[PDB]
């Protein structure tokens, strides 16, 4: 299983992910890069599940929101970034379901940082904070405990550094490798966290 | 007339389909082919259109089953279009009965295939006539023309000016049944000599030639075969 | 209260081939059967796709007889299209596209081609009923092949002999297939009655016949 | 021979032109005189009645200008059965965009759809263009307020203030000499007044053959308001004292 | 079936075995895992053989005629994307496939492993089979970037070796091809693992090797 | 193949509609008016011979209850017009449980109406419908025209001479008259159009008013109201 | 006023005729077949300075081994050649060999006469107006087809096309044998080219493609051969 | 459905919907583009009422994908519609191939389109010429014109649209390989002012590197011609 986590700030918005890329009873990878899809415009769409339907789904939303920015010659909200994603998810739903979780993170001038927590079944609500996988057993209450309002980016990762502590240590799979996509002061970057 | 000519499903005050008729027209600008039956074997003969010197003559005679050959004259894609449809016919009563087609089906179902390229204005008959020569307990020749309709012939000839091979086939109607393989092949050979030009001759290059008979699956005829039917034509006629 | 209808059943049945230097071998026995009942004692399970390849089959006999069928029209239609007779090369991948069109409801056959082609070497393919697998030196399809396959690579590989034979010849590897078969028919229930042994060289095709026991 | 029968109207001329579009453009040109400006509380759309008659329901009877949307609107010049056909068209749009993506279309967007269609209708098939051209209004968050005039080619322009229908030159050359960047709506609305009188040929403008609205985004929220006959009275009121 | 690819100094080496089996039965003991997409792309090939023939001439086919049209090489990448989507397009009707498409592009070497479920895993070291495991876990002991070539084949023929060994769905012979800049060449046709076990597990030859 | 028919002039007019438009008017009168409570439309149903049953000729129907149509032109056009918008009210009442509205129903087969102006293969509707209905909204009166488009009436004649008959009935119509006044007055319009001497068999009389079932008078009452 | 499948008086169709008037003009191609192979050369009409040579190529490839020369409307060429390309590429795919150059030329003639609707389907509206000279080599050796808009297609030992046809063909005529060598089909396909273009003939106006019976494989020559054949080309007379 | 062949053969050999197609194209605008060592710039004629017209609405010079842009003369509505489906077919090579669009592909793509709509019955042809620059797979800068007919070809520097003659032969005399940003830029320039009237506002000049396609500054192009309004002043 993929443990998705994402945390929102006023400030910030912070996704997570383990870099295991899984096929049966081996690790692939543990460098993994077919979970985060970045979108123009300040946007992520954080994906967990099968890596097909991972591709598949991330790849058509992405390019989908790229037509519709280059069509319009602008940057798609985040909120409707989000809702567009949630109703393709749904039309899939009851055809050929693409068995996958969301993050959609991003962050635009009339909402400011948006996290969104999707699951498989298309059940979407904005949220302060966010996890998916058998992961989000042991890290939604981590974040429960130490998220607060004025929360900053490095307190942010220190709450996350205790997520994956917790991962190494509690959780079943000993996730030690993660990436994590930081939005804040209007530039998106790239960590990569080892435990 | 000028008003009736212009679609293909107007009637002249005449009650004549012109486009239909410019159809067949098509096929009088083609070279000539010649088929005639003895009362074992159909004899197939057609002069190749050499467009230029340094061309290869073209195919006149093709074959559509084991049994069954054709000549074409008129509108070569057409032929084309026919002679496929006639093989796939061929071909899928094999497979579907594991016998020959009959002989009299194919040329009706190529008939009803005319045809109904002739009622609609969105359609245009087919600018093409074919020569069916065939053995299916017996020779067969039949001629197929724009219009939808079918006959049955002991002799058969088309083309560009093949009144003369007519003339030549009516005189020697008579001989043709009682005939040997030898001398059916080299009365076709005379009477397509009859339609060709003085200047013209025939050589193996611009003659196609082909048999099918009793035990003798459609054929054609080889080079020195050839050769040899040519110069007997030519000896006996300096005759 | 009704059952549902099982659109598969085997009708038995024995296929091998052997190759050599410039020639092939394709051996069937005819008995065609239903469960425990013979049908008919003479079923052939070979079929002339041209003067130098031939395709033998096991397996449903619908399938085999509907497959060979469209084969040999592909095949003629081909020959009238490209004024050609295509090679076994080309006759086999189009038996594999021909095959593969119903990878979701196969045909229940299992075939071997066997064909002479323009070097004049013996050439064997094996299909599994979606795909194809060029044979080095032999090959058997349907029931008598798990006792068959050993004794040909016995006979043929010696990968487990020190002291090897290499004197390779038409009328000895004749007498193997008849031996293959025969050891065959004594085992396998579905194996017997008669055989059909076709034999591609520069000569054509000739078929010959062995008799099996009818138990 | 149905060919025989068939105008072609989806084909070029020795010109390289559309006679199907020309003629529409000259009904829309023939049609009754549409007037649009954007102030920096709103857009401004107003319109000229053409007389019918006075059993015609005068109240609650708005023909030339039409709601798409909460935040966008349009005023007609051309055919109006074919103006309709395209309003319903726009409105199922709009409708469409809410909800595809829970926010509101742009009017940039929703004009290139409805264009979009118009176009397709010059270039595929044989059917006849539409003989409307529309001066579409509206109010959005990325590019504040919008104004745009579409004709039946499918083509469309941005406008901070135009005019079409009959005797558009003489509105164009009024607001030409008399719009400006900053506006008050009491002024904008004098403005069109005026312009539609001139296109009228007349002094005192009449209320019962003058159509006004305005979109404006006031509290966080935009409302239309399609001004009634005693509105447009007092509105013309403050213009005979002005002039 | 074993089959392996990696990535080293000098280009990338695959290595297969060339056993085929249907239930507990082996059908043969030669068949070729190892196929060229076109001059600078290979494909190994794992699980049903009939589909991994099927969609690597399918995707041979696509991948001339884009050449022919835009008289480029294709890229890796982009063959196993095409690649994936096929097969993706597919899914849940029962295809077996399980293909390492590595070849030389203008980016280098690149190395993609490609599922019939639709996945697409860029890499430097990919295994697939029955005996992957084994093949892993030996190239994963022995594996450095700054192999020599005869280094790295030498690594990829004892990996195939002891999947052969452990693995009974893998067998017959192993056959190594070396990829680099200006094609590929077959560095082992193919080599018998009968005579692989007595040099490498039992060069004595004297008793029955204890596992 | 399908080609529209009705195309663009060079002035830019659509010359089908206007013969649409000419056929419209060459044929017989029709007229509404709305009241205070109420609304009504009158028609001139002449008699062409003594055989022909006038029971069985229908030009004023009933789309749905409170709302009734009359129409001027072509009856097979009319006809196929009444049972598509019979059609919609029951589609719009199967949708939302409650009556279709007027607005509604004319915008829907206005539409329809220009469909016809448009599509490819087909010859413009040749008549003039008047609509005439009451709602939660009140009472209204609708004229759509074969070009497709719709006009709001206090009141309003369709057909032959419409132009003075529109002269006339607007000399002596106001918004405040009552169901019986626009009775009269419709009767009166009809007359003053109609060569000859009028009477009760020579016009039809539907009516809506008082948020009561539209009605469709019959002989008797025509006669008690043209007593007077 | 007439259809595309009208019918003339005389058994044409009009359309037809029209587009064999269109193939009539177009840069001037040769193709010559000789036991060695088919040699395919053409002249380049540069519009100007600031058009990139590559490009504009008057010889295509449609397959490893078939070369083509175009003439007439260059968008419906490019069309015809793509259509060729694929229905090579799907029967490389079916049959694993190469396709034979007479049953390509068959099927971009059944392409060609597409719009007449004879046999039910149809998407083009039209004739292609192009005109086309295919060369290749296949189990039978090296073969030159010509192609044209009416759907008949001709085989030649030496061909031409373009605006220059008739000079071009005069040229071949006389001056063709059955039993050259390659060097000498080079030397006068190039000597045509040069006796008909209007330009001096240079390395950078003519470009050649060869298709040898030996490789069997598609080879554009480049500036070096071009410059060698100029140089053997004997001086014009 | 209606599949009249509205483009057909006459009698000469000709398709005169195309020549109107192409009559259509010349009552147009003018675009020019010129290339350079690795980066591209495309100048545009403007055409707004001034104080009325908003001009940043109209856009002739536009992006397909992050390294294609397209320029284009003739009919504003059929452009818009060709650019759409060509940024369709841009995101969809992208998702079936993992890679951006390259331009020659994205150019073959567009005169397709083009000769499609010449050769379908039921439509007629694009009244429009395209200039498109982009980015090959070797990251090499290329510039392609098609036109209505469906024709397509590489440039070092062209000119479409109304008065295009005497552009080009201004480029075919004034090009040179290789040239820096703002030297290429006042070529691009001079060239369309060679046939627009001399004003800031009657030009639109973008600049088109692997980054990204960026739009000249107004006060950048009004101090470039009041430069060649000075060399005109001079030459006269
Ligand atoms: C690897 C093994 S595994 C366990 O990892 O899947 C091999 C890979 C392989 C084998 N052959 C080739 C050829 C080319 C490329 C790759 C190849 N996979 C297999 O061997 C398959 C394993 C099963 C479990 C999926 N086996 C097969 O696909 C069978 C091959 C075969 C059958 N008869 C033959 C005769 C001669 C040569 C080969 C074969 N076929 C099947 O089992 C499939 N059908 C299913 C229906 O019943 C008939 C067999």
């Amino acid at each position: 299983m993929d443990t998705l986590i994402g945390l929102r700030g006023n400030n910030f918005v912070v996704l997570a992910a383990d870099t295991y890329s899984i096929n049966s009873i081996i690790k692939l990878k543990n460098d993994d890069n077919t979970k985060f899809y970045d979108i123009h415009g300040n946007k992520c769409l954080l994906l967990g599940g099968s890596i097909g339907d991972r591709l598949q789904f991330g790849e058509f939303i992405r390019k989908n929101v790229h037509l519709y920015q280059y069509q319009n010659n602008t940057d798609m909200f985040v909120k409707s970034f989000a809702f567009f994603t949630r109703k393709n998810l749904a039309y899939y739903l009851r055809r050929n379901p693409f068995e996958v979780n969301c993050l959609i993170a991003g962050y635009d001038k009339k909402d400011g940082y948006q996290l969104y927590w999707c699951d498989y079944l298309s059940n979407m609500d904005s949220v302060n904070k966010g996890a998916h996988g058998y992961g989000a057993y042991l890290v939604s209450a981590i974040l429960d405990k130490y998220y607060h309002e004025n929360l900053t980016v490095d307190e942010a990762l220190d709450i996350f550094k205790l997520c994956f502590e917790e991962l190494k240590k509690r959780f079943l799979l000993t996730q030690i490798n993660y990436e994590l996509r930081i939005m804040y002061d209007n530039k998106v970057e790239t960590q990569y966290v080892t435990v | 007339r000028n008003l009736y000519d212009t679609d293909n499903i107007i009637y002249s005050p005449e009650g004549r389909l012109y486009q239909v008729e410019y159809a067949s027209e098509a096929i009088k600008q083609g070279t000539c082919a010649v088929a005639i039956k003895s009362k074992d074997y159909v004899v197939v003969s057609g002069l190749k259109k050499c467009i230029s010197k340094l061309s290869f003559p073209q195919e006149k005679i093709f074959k559509i089953d084991d049994y069954i050959g054709i000549s074409m004259s008129g509108i070569t894609s057409d032929a084309k279009v026919l002679t496929k449809f006639m093989q796939n016919e061929c071909l899928s009563h094999k497979f579907l009965y594991n016998e020959n087609i009959n002989i009299e089906s194919l040329v009706r179902s190529v008939a009803d295939k005319y045809q109904k390229n002739t009622q609609k204005s969105s359609k245009r008959a087919f600018g093409v006539g074919l020569m069916i020569a065939a053995y299916h307990n017996e020779p067969c020749i039949f001629e197929t023309r724009p219009n939808g309709s079918y006959f049955e012939y002991d002799a058969l000839s088309f083309g560009a000016r093949s009144h003369a091979s007519k003339t030549y086939l009516e005189k020697n109607l008579h001989l043709f049944e009682e005939c040997s393989l030898e001398e059916l092949i080299l009365h076709c050979l005379k009477a397509l000599k009859c339609s060709l030009s003085s200047e013209s001759e025939l050589t193996i290059s611009n003659t196609a030639l082909a048999v099918v008979g009793k035990n003798h699956p459609w054929q054609e005829i080889s080079s020195l075969q050839l050769e040899e039917y040519l110069s007997k034509v030519k000896m006996d006629a300096e005759q | 209260g009704f059952k549902r209808w099982y659109p598969y059943i085997d009708n038995g049945g024995t296929v091998i081939g052997l190759t050599g230097k410039d020639y092939v071998i394709l051996a069937a026995d005819t008995r065609l059967s239903l469960s425990y009942s013979i049908y008919t004692r003479f079923c052939p399970k070979i079929s002339k796709l041209t003067d130098k390849c031939i395709i033998g089959s096991s397996g449903m006999q619908s399938d085999i007889k509907t497959l060979h069928s469209l084969l040999q029209k592909k095949i003629q239609l081909f020959v009238l299209e490209h004024s050609h007779y295509p090679d076994i090369h080309v006759i086999d991948r189009l038996l594999c596209v021909i095959l593969y069109s119903r990878r979701f409801f196969p045909y229940y056959a299992f075939n071997i081609l066997a064909g002479v082609d323009e070097n004049n070497k013996g050439v064997l393919y094996n299909y599994d009923s979606v795909g194809s697998y060029c044979e080095a030196t032999h090959s058997c399809v349907g029931s008598g092949s798990q006792l068959i396959l050993p004794i040909l690579d016995n006979r043929v590989e010696q990968k487990n002999q020190l002291i090897k034979n290499t004197n390779f010849n038409l009328g000895d590897d004749i007498n193997f297939v008849k031996d293959a078969i025969t050891s065959a028919t004594e085992r396998d229930i579905y194996t017997g009655d008669k055989t059909l042994i076709y034999v591609i060289d520069k000569m054509g095709i000739n078929v010959n016949t062995l008799d099996l026991k009818q138990d | 021979m149905a060919r025989r029968y068939d105008s072609r109207t989806t084909t070029f001329s020795p010109e390289g032109r559309l006679y199907q579009v020309e003629y529409a453009l000259e009904a829309i040109n023939n049609a009754s005189i549409t007037i649009g400006l954007i102030t920096k509380d709103g857009v401004i759309l107003g319109a000229d009645k053409v007389f019918i008659s006075k059993l015609i329901d005068k109240a609650n009877n708005y023909e030339k200008i039409y709601k798409i949307d909460k935040h966008i609107f349009c005023g007609v010049a051309g055919l109006n059965a074919d103006a309709n056909i395209l309003i319903n068209q726009s409105r199922l749009y709009a409708q469409r965009y809410l909800y595809n993506y829970n926010e509101v279309q742009p009017v940039s967007q929703l004009v290139v759809q409805i264009c979009d269609i118009k176009q397709s209708y010059t270039q595929y098939g044989g059917l006849r263009p539409y003989g409307v051209s529309f001066l579409i209004g509206g109010y959005d968050t990325k590019d504040g307020y919008q104004l745009y005039h579409t004709d039946p080619s499918g083509n469309y322009s941005g406008w901070f203030a135009t005019a079409i229908g009959t005797n558009n030159l003489t509105a164009s050359s009024v607001l030409k000499q008399e719009w400006k960047n900053d506006m008050t709506l009491e002024e904008g609305l004098l403005l069109a007044l005026k312009t539609l009188a001139k296109s009228t040929d007349t002094e005192i403008p009449k209320s019962e053959k003058i159509e006004l609205a305005y979109l404006t985004n006031k509290d966080g929220e935009v409302y239309q308001k399609y001004l009634t006959e005693k509105e447009i009275e007092e509105l013309i009121k403050l213009y005979t004292q002005k002039y | 079936t074993t089959t392996l690819a990696f990535k080293f100094k000098d280009g990338i080496i695959v290595a297969v075995d060339s056993r085929a089996s249907m239930g507990s039965f082996i059908s043969s003991q030669n068949v070729e895992k190892i196929i060229e997409i076109n001059k600078n792309i290979l494909g190994t090939m794992a699980g049903g053989a009939a589909d991994c023939l099927y969609w690597e001439k399918y995707l041979g086919k696509i991948i001339k005629i884009y050449e022919l049209r835009n008289n480029e090489k294709i890229s890796v990448r982009a063959a196993s994307t095409i690649l994936s989507n096929i097969l993706y397009q597919y899914k849940g009707y029962g295809l077996c496939c399980g293909i390492i498409l590595s070849g030389y592009d203008h980016t280098g070497f690149n190395m993609f492993y490609v599922d019939d479920s639709g996945k697409k895993v860029e890499g430097n070291l990919f295994s697939c089979g029955s005996g992957s495991t084994y093949a892993y876990s030996i190239l994963d002991s022995a594996y450095d970037y700054n192999l020599n070539l005869d280094q790295a084949v030498e690594l990829a023929r004892n990996a195939i070796y002891h999947a052969t060994f452990r693995d009974g769905g893998s067998g017959g012979k192993v056959r190594v091809f070396h990829i680099h800049k200006n094609g590929y060449d077959k560095i082992i046709e193919g080599e018998d693992v009968f005579d692989l076990h007595y040099h490498y597990t039992n060069p004595e030859q004297k008793d029955q090797y204890v596992m | 193949y399908s080609f529209s028919l009705t195309t663009f002039s060079p002035t830019g007019k659509l010359v089908q509609i206007e013969y649409a438009l000419n056929r419209v008017s060459s044929s017989s009168p029709a007229l509404g008016i709305r009241a205070k409570n109420g609304v009504i439309i009158a028609t001139e149903k002449k008699s062409p011979n003594e055989l022909i049953e006038e029971n069985s000729i229908f030009k004023i129907q009933q789309i749905s209850e409170h709302i009734g149509i009359v129409y001027a032109g072509m009856p097979g056009d009319f006809r196929v017009l009444l049972k598509r918008a019979r059609k919609e009210a029951i589609r719009y009442s199967l949708q939302y449980g409650s009556e279709i509205l007027v607005k509604e129903l004319v915008k829907i087969i206005a539409s329809i109406v220009q469909e016809f102006t448009q599509t490819g293969g087909v010859r413009p509707f040749g008549l003039s419908l008047l609509i005439c209905g009451v709602d939660v909204y009140g009472y209204h009166l609708y004229q759509i025209d074969p070009s497709g488009c719709y006009f709001n009436w206090m009141a309003t004649c369709v057909g032959k001479d419409y132009q003075n008959n529109m002269s006339f009935l607007e000399k002596r119509y106001n918004k405040d008259i009552e169901i019986e006044d626009a009775i009269h007055t419709a009767i009166l319009t009809l007359k003053e159009s109609y060569e000859g001497v009028l009477n009760e068999k020579n016009i039809e009389i539907g009516v809506a008013y008082d948020n009561k079932p539209f009605k469709i008078l019959t002989q008797n009452e025509i006669k008690d109201y043209l007593i007077e | 006023d007439r259809g595309v499948n009208t019918f003339s008086p005389e058994g044409r169709l009009f359309q037809v005729e029209y587009a064999l008037g269109a193939i009539k003009l177009g840069s001037t191609a040769v193709g010559i077949c000789v036991n060695d192979g088919v040699i395919l050369a053409s002249e380049r009409r540069i519009s100007s300075t600031l058009i990139e040579k590559d490009s504009v190529e008057k010889l295509l490839s449609i397959d490893d081994h078939i070369g083509c020369a175009m003439s007439g409307l260059m968008a419906d060429a490019r069309t015809l050649i793509d259509y060729a390309r694929v229905e090579c590429n799907h029967y490389k795919f079916i049959y694993n060999e190469n396709i034979n150059i007479k049953s390509c030329v068959e099927l971009i003639s059944e392409l060609a006469l597409d719009f007449s609707n004879l046999s039910d389907k149809k998407i083009m509206s039209r004739p292609f107006g192009v005109a086309l000279l295919i060369g290749g080599v296949d189990k039978n050796g090296p073969c030159l087809w010509y192609t044209e808009p009416s759907g008949t297609n001709t085989r030649f030992s030496a061909a031409s096309i373009g605006s220059a046809q008739e000079g071009a063909e005069l040229l071949l005529q006389e001056n063709y044998k059955k039993d050259m060598t390659f060097e000498q089909a080079e030397i006068l396909a190039l000597t045509v080219l040069r006796q008909v273009m209007e330009d001096k003939l240079s390395t950078s106006n003519v470009e050649i493609c060869a298709i040898k019976k030996s490789d069997q494989t598609f080879y554009k020559y480049n500036t070096d051969d071009i410059s060698r054949i100029i140089d053997v080309l004997p001086s014009p007379v | 459905s209606y599949d009249r062949a509205i483009t057909v053969f006459s009698p000469d050999g000709h398709l005169l919907q195309v020549e109107h197609a192409l009559e259509a194209v010349k009552k147009g605008g003018c675009a020019v583009a010129i290339k350079s060592s690795n980066f591209a710039v495309l100048a545009v004629e403007k055409k707004n009422i001034p104080k009325l017209q908003n001009p940043k609405t109209t856009e002739k010079l536009i992006k397909l994908d992050e390294h294609n842009c397209l320029a284009f003369a003739g009919l504003n509505a059929d452009a818009r519609v060709l650019v759409n489906k060509t940024r369709l077919e841009c995101q969809r090579y992208y998702l079936n191939m993992d890679e951006p669009a390259p331009v020659d592909y994205i150019a073959k793509y567009v005169a397709k389109v083009q000769q499609k709509f010449t050769h379908r019955g039921g439509v007629r042809p694009f009244g429009i010429a395209t200039l498109i620059a982009g980015f090959k797979n070797n990251k090499e800068i290329c510039i392609y014109q098609t036109e209505p007919s469906g024709i397509y070809a590489a440039w070092k520097a062209q000119a479409i649209g109304k008065n295009a003659k005497i552009v080009q032969e201004f480029l075919e005399k004034n090009y040179q390989e290789n040239m820096e940003q703002k030297d290429c830029i006042f070529l691009a320039l001079k060239a369309i002012f060679e046939v627009v009237e001399l004003s800031s506002k009657n030009v639109e000049v973008a600049l088109l590197t692997e980054k990204d396609l960026t739009f000249i500054e107004e006060q950048e192009i009004n101090s470039m011609v009041e430069l060649i309004d000075q060399e005109r002043t001079k030459n006269n």
